[PDB]
């Protein structure tokens, strides 16, 4: 629950991140 | 008519990717008609599917993603999408981890749909089996029976 | 207590094997937890598999089982197993072809779940894209601007 | 539907003969 909210930020975090870094 | 740049052809080609996207990694029988589409948007499949790929050898991101819970599938997708763009940036690569994303749910929320399947159609059999099949298994002196017809 | 013979333990080693040989087959990521089973009962388990696997190769149940319309899938397999078993004969055979049955109806089922999952996911994806993202793809002229940043 | 009835006897007569089949 409030350690799923938890998760769900991380996931968001993790792809934003893995996306900003598909570049070089 | 309209360009690259039209809302239709984005909103167009946008489908056809996704779920070329998507059907790919979730064949990996009962298989599903490809996408047809033309030499360019075949280059972008194509692409797509090797950052896919990439992104399948991630333990980090497979890890968390196989943590979160699937019960309002719809929820977590909309705070997620929320979530990775709400820095008021955009790139290609964040566009590509959300098709990432979106094929993930759809794998996650087949493999819950999979145990409901089973228990169901169980349910069907061994229904079946207990009124009309039991007498005779009782008859062999139970499953001991078909150990002896296979020949162990 | 009670041995083989009982309905209790025929229900009971019924299950498991049903459960194991479904399972088994629907796995051919996001796998199950195996059935835990005695030394005789997974014997039996490895014999059905076998029978399976020759089933599998048979191309003319696989044709028409393929064939067949899933829309009411529990009044499609009450007719076969009625119709398997209506001529008052038993024998161990008729009882794994019904099981390689359940299995197959499994698959069927997961079949037509897939498409659905997929454009219901879809739907929401291309509903973000439209509403948060258009604006900067069109910025990049559309799709073909994720050519150029795949170099392409 | 009155085809797809024939399938499924089919697919029933099928299996009974492969069932009876699996002995030797």
């Amino acid at each position: 629950s409030e350690s799923q909210e938890d998760i769900i930020r991380n996931i968001a975090r993790h792809l934003a991140q893995v996306g900003d870094s598909m570049d070089r | 008519g309209g360009g690259p740049t039209s809302s239709e052809q984005i909103m167009k080609t946008g489908a056809l990717l996704l779920q070329g996207f998507i059907q790919d990694r979730a064949g990996r029988e009962l298989a599903l008609d490809p996408v047809p589409q033309d030499a360019s948007t075949k280059k972008l499949s194509e692409s797509l599917k090797r950052i896919g790929d990439e992104l399948d050898s991630n333990m980090e991101l497979q890890r968390m993603i196989a943590a979160v819970d699937t019960d309002s599938p719809r929820e977590v997708f909309f705070r997620v999408a929320a979530d990775m763009f709400s820095d008021g940036n955009f790139n290609w690569g964040r566009v590509v981890a959300l098709f990432y994303f979106a094929s993930k749910l759809v794998l996650k929320a087949l493999s819950t749909k999979v145990p409901e399947l089973i228990r169901t159609i169980m349910g069907w059999t061994l229904d079946f089996l207990r009124e009309r099949l039991l007498g005779w298994i009782q008859d062999q002196g139970g499953w001991d029976g078909l150990l002896s017809y296979f020949g162990t």
